[PDB]
């Protein structure tokens, strides 16, 4: 059976180098390309490259967005495909997948890894500050009122959150992280509840990022007059 | 470069229905150059169908293809609950490589408008310098909305961030915040902070606002 | 600007069957998605169902989903409202607008005149 | 050289 395991990501400075590694077996390594694609955070697929196999000259083709940067090589005694990745930008921070181009007219990627995440920045590692989503004062007399956390400016991912430790769940939505201008990561997590539990119900939310080894539980609660 | 575009951008489906994907490509490329791939969020991509009529080992017998030129077409004859993900197609007849922007199967569900809360900047936070205000959206279908953020009746462009979740599992909605982040200087000199809020479920958009420093 | 009229309203008994339409002048509306509201005595607009591009699907409301279909005519510039079993509760004024915005956010910036539906027993 | 099948020399 087909397994492909990429590895050596990680995070790296700009400007710097990077070469990840692709263990195959399953099958006869050397009999075919490999090609190398990247997902960026929330965007789609790129293709970075190929290399042919032995019998085919081994040579490699990739696109001018990489091209003089990335170079692809394979040891076929070891059944691993290699990327090489100079100059590193920003721009490169992406999920990087190595691909069996399968074999005959018609060469599409037939096998894929899981990945490994390659982040470029110059950001050092931070705890987040955990803010409250206070509900407001207007909140519908007998309907329904929101309240969360806001977790701001940590680096790097991930961060976990949880309600009352784990016992609510229910209406909890915890967002994707944004990646701000300033190389910092922020999320907020908000729960729905209703208003008539303002004044009896405790909510805490139990924010950890284990990074910055940042453990912090943020009673929220409605702002007082 | 070939570029492909898929279209719709998302497709919003039931289970057992039939769907149908679009990739349009702006050179013509032969249909032995083509592919289709399947993405769950968190997983790599899977090869579905390439070439005229070749089929990825494993894959069932609902996915097909048709299409040539520049003009190619993906058929779910039968969708189940696993085939809702994102969907690309790609050309390799041409350097460079190239994929599709993507297509989202989505489950389809009734309309329903967002619930808005706006959330002031707490006074812990004032103490660093900075001043986040939160407006959310809860809870709503379809995905597309316009939040607009008004301080003193003067809409913010290019200092807010968004974020969505994804269609949640029970009830098919989505939630989206949105982060406006000022100075704590430029916060206190203005009063009136609002977010509006427009959604094709709403006849008139939804404003929801504070003034800064009443409770 | 852009001009939008509806017609096809009229009164019908319980289970009965209508069809509005709603007609755009001065600009094609090929490009945009059309939607329907209602607004009953006493009651504030409420949703009925879009129309987005053709492609695109249709959405509907809570209280209409399975009886009412939404569909277009880019070719007559006019898009429609097929509505079937009929309750007196869904007498209203029936409206049309274009969301002028592409992408779909709901930018409703011009409105019909509306039609009448009346549902007596 | 799109195609990886084949040596292009």
């Amino acid at each position: 059976e087909v397994q492909l395991v990429e590895s050596g990501g990680g995070l790296v400075q700009p400007g710097r180098s990077l070469r990840l590694s692709c263990t195959a077996s399953g099958f006869t390594f050397g009999d075919y390309a490999m090609s190398w694609v990247r997902q960026a955070p929330g965007k789609g697929l790129e293709w970075v490259g190929f290399i042919r196999s032995k019998a085919n000259g081994g040579r490699t083709e990739n696109p001018a967005s990489v091209k003089g940067r990335f170079t692809i090589s394979r040891d076929d005694s070891k059944s691993i495909a290699y990327l090489q990745m100079n100059s590193l930008k920003t721009e490169d921070t992406a999920v990087y997948y190595c691909t069996r181009v399968e074999l005959g007219s018609s060469w599409s990627l037939g096998y894929w890894g899981q990945g490994t995440l390659v982040t470029v920045s110059s950001a050092s590692t931070k705890g987040p500050s955990v803010f409250p989503l206070a509900p407001s004062s207007k909140s519908t007399s007998g309907g329904t009122a929101a309240l969360g956390c806001l977790v701001k400016d940590y680096f790097p991912e991930p961060v976990t959150v949880s309600w009352n430790s784990g016992a609510l769940t229910s209406g909890v939505h915890t967002f994707p992280a944004v990646l701000q201008s300033s190389g910092l990561y922020s999320l907020s997590s908000v729960v729905t509840v209703p208003s008539s539990s303002l004044g009896t119900q405790t909510y805490i939310c139990n924010v950890n990022h284990k990074p910055s080894n940042t453990k912090v539980d943020k009673k929220v609660e409605p702002k007082s007059c | 470069e070939i570029v492909l575009t898929q279209s719709p951008g998302t497709l919003s489906l039931s289970p057992g229905e039939r769907a149908t994907l679009s990739c349009r490509a702006s050179q013509s490329v032969s249909s032995t150059y083509l592919a289709w791939y399947q993405q769950k969020p968190g997983q790599a991509p899977r090869l579905l169908i390439y070439g005229a009529s070749s089929r990825a080992t494993g894959i069932p017998d609902r996915f097909s293809g048709s299409g040539s030129g520049t003009d190619f077409t993906l058929t779910i004859s039968r969708l189940e609950p696993e085939d809702f993900a994102v969907y690309y197609c790609q050309q390799y007849g041409s350097s460079p490589w190239t994929f599709g922007q993507g297509t989202k199967v989505e489950i389809k569900r009734t309309v329903a408008a967002p619930s808005v809360f706006i959330f002031p900047p707490s006074d812990e936070q004032l103490k660093s310098g900075t001043a986040s205000v939160v407006c959310l959206l809860n809870n709503f279908y379809p995905r597309e909305a316009k939040v607009q953020w008004k301080v003193d009746n003067a809409l913010q462009s290019g200092n807010s961030q968004e974020s969505v979740t994804e269609q949640d599992s029970k009830d098919s909605t989505y939630s989206l915040s949105s982060t406006l982040t000022l100075s704590k200087a430029d916060y206190e000199k203005h009063k009136v902070y609002a977010c509006e809020v427009t959604h094709q479920g709403l006849s008139s958009p939804v404003t929801k606002s504070f003034n800064r420093g009443e409770c | 600007x852009v001009q939008l009229x509806x017609s096809g309203g009229g009164x019908v008994q319980x289970g009965x069957s209508l069809x509005l339409s709603c007609x755009a002048x001065x600009x094609x509306x090929x490009x945009x998605x059309x939607x329907w509201x209602r607004q009953x005595p006493g009651x504030x607009r409420e949703x009925v169902x879009x129309x987005x591009x053709x492609x695109x699907x249709x959405x509907x409301x809570d209280s209409x989903x399975g009886r009412f279909t939404x569909s277009x005519d880019x070719x007559x510039x006019x898009x429609x409202l097929q509505x079937x079993x009929l309750x007196x509760x869904d007498x209203a004024x029936y409206y049309c607008x274009x969301x002028x915005x592409x992408x779909x956010x709901x930018x409703x910036x011009x409105w019909g005149x509306g039609t009448x539906v009346t549902v007596s027993s | 050289n799109a195609n990886p099948n084949v040596d292009p020399n």
